[PDB]
């Protein structure tokens, strides 16, 4: 989140990572949306997931 | 074949219309606790025809999003699944809540629950046995079960118990039981033995299959060919009286009952017993709610790898998991997240794991 601060690509944050590091980033999108710190969008299944800053700011 | 995808509208915490999946051979549902991971398993078994009593609500309308607040979001909620099979084209099963009624469809051909079921029944899906699912905490409930509890566990699934008390009333009729009395005592024997076999067979139709598979399963879970499991009854004549002992040899260890194993070993045998139960009349897909909560650091990878292998061989694996060690062996993640509302609002994201390399 801290480094993450305008929109964000999950598949770019996961450029060059392994499974455990990419699953970690994904799982963190869930918690950040939960914590309102972001909104997010996904066009179709298994497409890039896209985060714009959320009602509880950076 | 496999559950290709899930479509839901206003079911429990899932507000609005959403697509869930599509699913692959090994898919893991993850998300923060309490965001509606289990509810997704409810939606599956709802659409496979589960009784309102076994979906954690009192009345059918309580399944509709917002009923816990008195504010149901609609009069109409539904779940549908696309079942995919090699050589066949996709078929669609859907269950709809309309006011107080359930309405069922197959490719929009409306049917009654009976016809809905027997079509799912020929795909390998028994809403009566619930062969397609494993409820949160099942493993550790198994791991603690004693031989008489184990017998009871086989009796209910095999339907052995339904005849268990018409057996008790005719054994009671025989303990109490000048030549007109010899001939009625002959009807007692016939009436009892007839029930002794009905129950015997129901129990054994089920228990005998689980007993021959448990060993090969215990070997695969262990990832060691020096493992052995044994399941047999204390009453081979009348198994449904005494208990079911359960003997195992853990790798590099001594032969002993399952109860005396260490916690880490107990759970592994409990999984073996579990998979051997679902080895009897098996479902095309297998749904596990947080099976990995029991697991510890050692064996977490061992069952993750056993499921990863069974997903490409024996059944589709749809697993709810809370431990990155287990769910990062999946092909894909369905991440559940919550929105803020009067009640909880669930929504899913889909992540491909195959695009990245395994860990060092
Ligand atoms: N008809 C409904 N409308 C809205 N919310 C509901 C409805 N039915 C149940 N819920 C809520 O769904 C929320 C999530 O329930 P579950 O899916 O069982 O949670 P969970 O993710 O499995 O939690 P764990 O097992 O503790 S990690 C619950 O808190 C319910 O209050
Ligand atoms: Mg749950």
């Amino acid at each position: 989140l801290h480094g993450l601060q305008e929109s964000i690509s999950l598949l770019e944050l996961c450029r060059n990572t392994n499974r455990k590091q990419a699953a970690a980033k994904f799982y963190s999108f869930l918690v950040l949306k939960k914590q309102q710190a972001i909104e997010l969008t996904q066009e179709e299944p298994y497409s890039d997931i896209i985060a714009t800053p959320g009602p509880r700011f950076h | 074949g496999f559950l290709k995808l899930i479509e839901i509208e206003n079911f429990k915490s899932y507000k609005g219309r959403q697509i869930i999946g599509p699913f692959q051979r090994f898919t893991a549902i993850i998300g923060p606790n309490g965001s509606g991971k289990s509810n997704l398993m409810d939606a599956i078994s709802f659409v496979l025809g589960e009784k309102t009593s076994n979906l954690r609500v009192k009345t059918l309308r309580d399944l509709i999003h917002g009923a816990p607040v008195g504010k149901p979001a609609a009069n109409r909620a539904f779940v549908s699944m696309v079942y995919s099979e090699e050589g066949a084209e996709d078929r669609t099963f859907a269950r709809v809540i309309v006011g107080g009624s359930s309405e069922y469809k197959i490719n929009n051909k409306v049917v009654q629950l009976h016809e809905y079921s027997e079509e799912l029944e020929k795909l390998g899906i028994l809403i009566k046995a619930r062969n397609f699912l494993v409820f949160q905490g099942a493993v550790e409930s198994i791991a603690m079960k004693n031989p008489k509890e184990r017998t009871a566990l086989f009796e209910e699934i095999s339907r052995s118990g339904e005849l268990a008390q018409e057996y008790d009333k005719r054994k009671k009729e025989m303990v109490k039981a000048f030549e007109a009395a010899r001939k009625r005592a002959k009807k007692a024997k016939q009436a009892f033995e007839q029930i002794k076999k009905e129950r015997f067979d129901r129990f054994n139709a089920c228990f005998e299959s689980v007993a021959t598979n448990i060993d090969e399963i215990y070997k695969a879970l262990s990832r060691n060919s020096s493992a052995q499991a044994f399941l047999g009854p204390e009453n081979p004549e009348e198994p449904y009286l005494d208990g079911i002992n359960y003997n195992c040899v853990a790798p590099g260890k001594r032969f002993r009952p399952m109860d005396n194993l260490s916690g880490g070993e107990k759970t592994v045998a409990a999984l073996a017993l579990l998979f051997a139960i679902h080895s009897y009349k098996p479902a095309p897909f297998f749904v596990l709610d947080q099976i990995d909560a029991a697991l510890d650091n050692t064996n977490i990878g061992k069952v993750a790898n056993y499921i990863k292998e069974q997903s490409t061989c024996n059944f589709q694996a749809i697993v709810i998991s809370l431990k990155e060690e287990f769910y990062t062996k999946a092909e894909s993640l369905i991440g559940v997240y919550p929105e803020q509302g009067d009640c909880v609002i669930s929504k899913v994201l889909t992540f491909d794991l195959t695009k990245y390399p395994d860990a060092n």
